[PDB]
């Protein structure tokens, strides 16, 4: 994976060169957004149960889906499911302190798509799920918080679909 | 033995009963 | 504490304490002035944080100090005052570590089993910590407040 | 110009932690190492098992040191929830290709090996199959006794380093281990 | 099922490791007997010496129940 | 493992006891020493080939036991006991530390007369390095640091004999 | 970088992190502006820096640059100079992570490795880095020459 | 089923089918015709069933028929009679199959999990299985009620 | 795998429906073959290795197939053979007293013919080998038997082929 | 381990004689018995949690044990106590369906003494607690069944003891 | 036994019996009081069953009872005769334990290798218990005989 402090210093890296003025203002970007990341990611983390439900209230519950014959049919395939959207948000929070997405891509987005499809899973709905989650982090995290916030989930969505 | 408990406790029943509020949505 | 949590993972990985691991050493010594004292507040404080945040709880959950409810009675309500009061020694102690190691070990794992034989109610255990934040972060300065809060949270998010 | 995170990169290296039962260690320590176990050997990706997954006798005489992590490990193949999830629905070669993957941390070496494997599982059990793995040479210098498994993507032998990759890293399950209740292809969007 | 506690020491004579190898190096353990006359073996080979040997769980010399 | 800090709230917390102003005094004397101890490993870290070369100058080489009959003679055992004298440097570190005596116990003590029994290991030889790598560490991490450390070097040697 | 290792160690524990992770995680956003003083003070002395330390290392010792030693010759000195800048320029970017992820995936894994292919011997090596340190430390401030030393100590200690 | 568990075991232990194994599939089928007699009168008086058992719990609990409660309201008292309908469902299922393979793959594997999203009380539900159970054993007769309680036992004994 | 029991269940419940005469009835047809099936498949275990030498003499021994440059030429390649004739047919034996065919294509016919085309073996042997088994199995397990037993048998024929 | 059935076989296996009537006496006393046993242990699964929660509450908490200082403070150890007691129930049952004591002493009785003795657990406490989860349980099951039952909990309790 | 294997699977999952094991140690039980007349018919004909098995299979198999033959010479033929009887009480034990775990551990594990190291036909002995099952089946009533002819059907099975 690859945090912002990294990928400032990965780019130079490859350039050979020392770090400069320029370079140094990403950095110092990135160390005043720090404090208010720390501040949501325990947040988040403390209302996570209830970041979970409610976003399966708005989106996947009282559905077809859990109606027989639906994915989130069956106790099992219902736990499997709440399983599923409990990583997708700890590895968001996780991104969020990073300030970069690549861990996203690395451990979450790797063979998803794939693995959704031959379950039967509908990305659609995890999709919805997932911007579901988002809505109610925003709330919690509040509004400076959350536009940081908003971008992890929206990378999430686009990779399933 | 929890004796400050057990005095606290009756202290608290006394001054408020709890058997009317009914439970609030909030 | 700290300290155990950066030996454990250096001793893992077969090697000494990196710049990055001996630099939170440095940070949390400092602190260590500071959380002594939020610690020492809320012992202090102790039979007031329960008892007030104890009342909240009962407000806010009648039933449960009810004929037909589990804590009704006055043993059974001293009870529930006491698991408040331990509660709350356990969270000066993670104060005091600066991590949740003591606080886990001693509370949290194998928590669920007990309760749920009991057949006390823990949706509402987690209440009664959220009380006990309210009450306690009103006898701390901001940064303390801040500080001790973490500590609240990680209880009502373990159970 | 190439990054350091191009060739085999940064991120699956500190991935890979070692882990040791020690008798004195702490329970919080013990059970991280513990769930590190089942979710490599059961595939629990959220890495924490669900109550039933567990074994408890198996877990309180670890947590005893009357028996070592590879036993543990030996007995978790054993157990009818390996069974259940990883041998009754896959085929005899996808079955070998599963056991590598979760004792060993690597795909499959070669046809030679899946086909020792494969007659193993014929002629004896699941759990003969599972007992020559953790006996096997490879596990014993690797893990030894002590060591729990890890993903390890080796690279000696010809093809493993893909191999391992694409076992590790994209071949997720993609099948249903219970085969009651099945879930029908329609009502994708929720309205 | 029998079942043996089995203490044993054995030496790394090929190769000098940097992690910790004690837990491996001595260890008393509980084995199943059907796996016992392949772990014995094991520890032979390597150029460890079995130091003890006891049958935990089974009785000795029952045509059934074993 | 315990460390200093949590052998404190261990102790309190078998009494059920909250902590007390007697129990913060013993907190604070750690938190006095941790700055001290910071520096000493650092130090010990960058030199720790060093020491250990030192020490087996003094004791263990030019002697009947790198002879050959003697239990260092063969590269494999020199290479076996030199490897021991790293783990004995670097866990008195973690113990110097942590300000516990514990972790020698649970890691590097526990097993280890009955192992070296077994392998024919001298253990007098042993402590002699030990107790000459504490001479060597003494010097470079300068005088106060020098008493921490001999604490966690003499705990060895005497758990090993 | 210290957010890197953090996340790391919670993915592992398949945990959110925790307080007193989080926590870590404030105090090195809080030290970051001086750390970024510390690394810059170093970029402008890079020179400087390299040359005085390679001095000293030739005077520690004269066999590198000699008929026998691998340093000898210009193009050899200026390779062995070079390096030098290499680990400079590893532990600058180490200052402003906080953490020396970045000069070990770049520069201390295979190192060994690399060097006896080379033939170059690896003390020698660990002297320049040392004299490295010296040099660095007049330069810096006492409170700022004690951050850059444990990033200077880590790389002694990796290849000795 | 019997008979899937029956092969399952022989396929692991790569074995043909055991004489008792074999054994017990013939018991199994013979008591088929019985066991379906028992599922249908279960089915037919479900509607029953499921009310008088409701009745049995919301009297024993008020709380979750209340303001506080999960149950509270039209919508939620409806969802829970739905619940206890599928459980009932289920345990027909059970029956026929003559073990709780079917039962424990579709209700009890996750319950606990689902449950605690929902914020149900999980021994609620488990004391509106026991009420169904009552209710299903006067309507079945005393050695088919018998067959019957194992089933529903082993749902109240999951959902704890 | 799921049983002929299960398979009823299973479509029950996707539509949510309770149990209905039409469905029992479907149940009590099973039960009344069951008996015959447990006695077919004791007949077929104990004359599983006659059953086998029997069909190889009528289609895979004395051929070219055996002989040098034939896929059942070596000792090796004859083992292999005669160990996939003895899986097939015990789980032919298990799918009879499934009553269901799911079991084969769980773990028998799912990658087989891909398999069998990088290894080289031929797939029209294959069957031959797998029909002569039937008849064979006919003869033992008697008439009644025979006919649930040949459907199995076609089964796997025809996901061979 | 070993059953009623099997003891019975396993003593004339080792005489080498055939089963005689005096044996098959012995198996029909088995037979007689056998009936009651399952409904009785139907009735303990069914109620076992309850069981352990009365016999809990008889002799473990409201205790020194649960009080800080006893092996039953913490919850970790709490939850332990209560782990072991169901293991207890549960082999119980086991031994009683069986109708033989030797399964007690094969996977819970042997070392359990000296476990409990390492780990400071209070034997004198544990054995109460298991006759208490007798008295319980001789109520549920009825008394026929009781007489039954109580011998397999007394051999617990003898052995621990 | 049946009521070993059904503890020693439920012990494996961890869990008290489920509702199908417990029905099928209820079947077992009533089974039990015919299984023991079948076994006590079998032991008192068990001199004339041996008997006449080894009449037949010597019918069978002249070779074994030919010079070349294992069995020639009357100690070698009594021996042959001692192995019917051995295999004989096997059975019984078999039949009222309602399982082969008995007789498996006694007589089928290592029983290739045993006859392999004294060079006897393992097919030839597979023969001497088909012969003992038609003897036995003829003393036997027919439901007797069928379920005798089960636990026959295994030994013959596990020696092929
Ligand atoms: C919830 C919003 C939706 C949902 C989820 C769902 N998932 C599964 C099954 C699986 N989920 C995964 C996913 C992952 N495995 C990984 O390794 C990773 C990335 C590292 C992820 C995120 C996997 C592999 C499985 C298969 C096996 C398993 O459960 O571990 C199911 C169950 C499918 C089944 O038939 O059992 C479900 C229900 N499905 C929905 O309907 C929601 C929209
Ligand atoms: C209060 C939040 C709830 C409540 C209280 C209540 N508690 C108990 C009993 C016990 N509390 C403990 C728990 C602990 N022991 C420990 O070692 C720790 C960790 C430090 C804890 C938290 C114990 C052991 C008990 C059991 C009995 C005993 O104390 O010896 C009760 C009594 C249980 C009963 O069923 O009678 C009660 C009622 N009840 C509520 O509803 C509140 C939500
Ligand atoms: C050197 C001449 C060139 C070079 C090599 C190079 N290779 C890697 C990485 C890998 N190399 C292999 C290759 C093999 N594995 C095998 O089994 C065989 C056959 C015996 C070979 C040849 C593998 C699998 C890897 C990846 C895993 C590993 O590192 O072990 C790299 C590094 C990539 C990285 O990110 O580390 C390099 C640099 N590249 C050059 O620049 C030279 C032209
Ligand atoms: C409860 C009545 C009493 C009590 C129990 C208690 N036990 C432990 C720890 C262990 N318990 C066992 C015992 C068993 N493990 C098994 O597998 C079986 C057989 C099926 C038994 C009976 C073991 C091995 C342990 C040690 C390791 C482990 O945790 O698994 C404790 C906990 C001690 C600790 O701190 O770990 C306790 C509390 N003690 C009481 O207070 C009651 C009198
Ligand atoms: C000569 C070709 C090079 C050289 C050699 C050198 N060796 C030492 C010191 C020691 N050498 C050994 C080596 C062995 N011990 C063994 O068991 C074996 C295998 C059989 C060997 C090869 C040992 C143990 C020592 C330590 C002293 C002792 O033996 O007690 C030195 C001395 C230097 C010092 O002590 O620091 C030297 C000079 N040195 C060169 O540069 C030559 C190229
Ligand atoms: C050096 C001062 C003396 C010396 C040492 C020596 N040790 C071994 C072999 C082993 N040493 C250990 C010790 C440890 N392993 C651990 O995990 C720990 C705790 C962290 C310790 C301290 C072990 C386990 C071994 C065996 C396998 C291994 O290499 O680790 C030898 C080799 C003996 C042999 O024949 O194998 C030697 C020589 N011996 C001396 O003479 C010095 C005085
Ligand atoms: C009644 C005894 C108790 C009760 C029930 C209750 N349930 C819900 C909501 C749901 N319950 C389910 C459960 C299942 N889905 C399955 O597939 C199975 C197994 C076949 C079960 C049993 C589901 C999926 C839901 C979610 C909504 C939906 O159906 O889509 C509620 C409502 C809670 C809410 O806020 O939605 C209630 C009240 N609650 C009690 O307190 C009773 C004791
Ligand atoms: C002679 C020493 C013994 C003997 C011989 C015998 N063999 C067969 C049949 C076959 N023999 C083979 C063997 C091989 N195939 C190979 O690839 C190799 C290695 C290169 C060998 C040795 C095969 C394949 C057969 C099957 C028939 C065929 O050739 O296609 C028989 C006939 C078997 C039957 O019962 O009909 C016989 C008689 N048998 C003895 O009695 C001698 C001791
Ligand atoms: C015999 C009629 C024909 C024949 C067979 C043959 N098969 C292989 C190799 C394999 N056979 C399989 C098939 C299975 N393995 C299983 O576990 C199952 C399901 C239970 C089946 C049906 C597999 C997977 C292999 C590959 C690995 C292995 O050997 O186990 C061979 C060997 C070919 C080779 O060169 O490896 C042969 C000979 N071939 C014939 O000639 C007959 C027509």
């Amino acid at each position: 994976m690859q945090d912002a402090i990294t990928a400032v210093i990965n780019n130079y890296d490859v350039q050979g060169k020392y770090l400069d003025g320029a370079a140094l203002d990403k950095l110092k970007a990135y160390f005043t957004t720090g404090a208010v990341r720390v501040r949501a990611a325990a947040v988040i983390s403390s209302n996570a149960t209830t970041i979970i439900k409610e976003a399966a209230a708005k989106a996947l519950i009282y559905s077809d889906l859990t109606r027989p014959g639906g994915n989130m049919y069956t106790t099992r395939r219902y736990a499997a499911c709440i399983r599923d959207m409990d990583y997708f948000l700890r590895y968001a929070t996780y991104a969020m302190l990073a300030g970069d997405p690549s861990i996203l891509d690395e451990r979450v987005l790797n063979g998803l798509k794939e693995t959704y499809n031959s379950l039967g899973v509908p990305i659609a709905a995890t999709v919805g799920g997932i911007q579901a989650m988002k809505e109610v982090v925003g709330g919690l995290v509040g509004p400076d918080a959350a536009k940081e916030a908003s971008i992890y989930f929206d990378y999430l969505s686009s990779g399933l679909s | 033995s929890l004796g400050s408990w057990l005095d606290a406790a009756r202290d608290l029943i006394s001054q408020n009963d709890y058997s009317q509020k009914a439970i609030e949505v909030e | 504490s700290v300290l155990t949590k950066a030996i454990v993972n250096a001793d893992a990985e077969a090697r000494y304490l990196s710049p990055g691991e001996l630099d939170r050493i440095k940070s949390f010594v400092a602190s260590g002035e500071r959380r002594l004292r939020i610690a020492q507040t809320l012992t202090e404080a102790r039979e007031r944080i329960v008892k007030q945040a104890g009342d909240q709880l009962f407000q806010k959950r009648p039933d449960v100090v009810s004929p037909g409810g589990n804590a009704y009675g006055e043993k059974m309500t001293a009870l529930c005052l006491r698991d408040l009061d331990y509660y709350l020694r356990l969270v000066t102690y993670g104060i005091v570590a600066g991590d949740v190691t003591p606080i886990e070990e001693i509370g949290i794992i194998g928590v669920k089993e007990m309760y749920n034989s009991l057949q006390t109610p823990i949706p509402a255990v987690a209440e009664g910590v959220r009380a006990m934040k309210n009450v306690a972060t009103s006898l701390l300065s901001g940064d303390d407040a801040a500080e001790a809060g973490f500590y609240f949270d990680y209880l009502v998010g373990a159970m | 110009g190439q990054s350091v995170e191009v060739g085999v990169g940064t991120l699956r290296r500190q991935l890979e932690h070692i882990y040791r039962i020690a008798p004195d260690a702490t329970r919080s320590e013990k059970d991280v190492a513990i769930n590190a176990i089942y979710r490599q050997v059961l595939d629990v990706f959220a890495g924490i098992p669900p109550s039933y997954l567990r074994l408890s006798e198996a877990e309180s005489k670890l947590k005893n040191n009357e028996i070592s992590v590879r036993e543990f490990v030996r007995r978790l193949g054993r157990s009818e929830n390996y069974r259940k999830r990883f041998f009754e629905p896959y085929s005899s070669p996808k079955v070998v290709e599963l056991l590598t993957k979760h004792f060993l941390g690597r795909a499959p070496i070669s046809q030679q090996e899946i086909s020792t494997y494969v007659q193993i599982l014929g002629t004896k059990g699941l759990a003969a199959a599972v007992d020559a793995i953790v006996e096997s040479p490879e596990y014993l210098t690797i893990f030894n006794e002590d060591i729990v498994p890890y993903r390890r993507y080796p690279t000696l032998p010809a093809g493993n380093y893909r191999a391992s990759v694409r076992v590790n890293d994209e071949e997720l399950i993609s099948q249903s281990w219970s085969s009651l209740s099945p879930t029908y292809t329609g009502y994708q969007y929720v309205t | 099922s029998r079942y043996f506690k089995v203490t044993a020491c054995i030496p790394s004579l090929k190769r000098v490791r940097t992690g910790r190898e004690l837990q491996n190096t001595f260890f008393t353990k509980l084995v199943p007997y059907e796996n016992w006359f392949t772990e014995q073996q094991r520890i032979q080979k390597a150029g460890g010496k079995v130091l003890s040997v006891k049958l935990f769980t089974g009785v000795q010399g029952a045509n059934t129940g074993v």
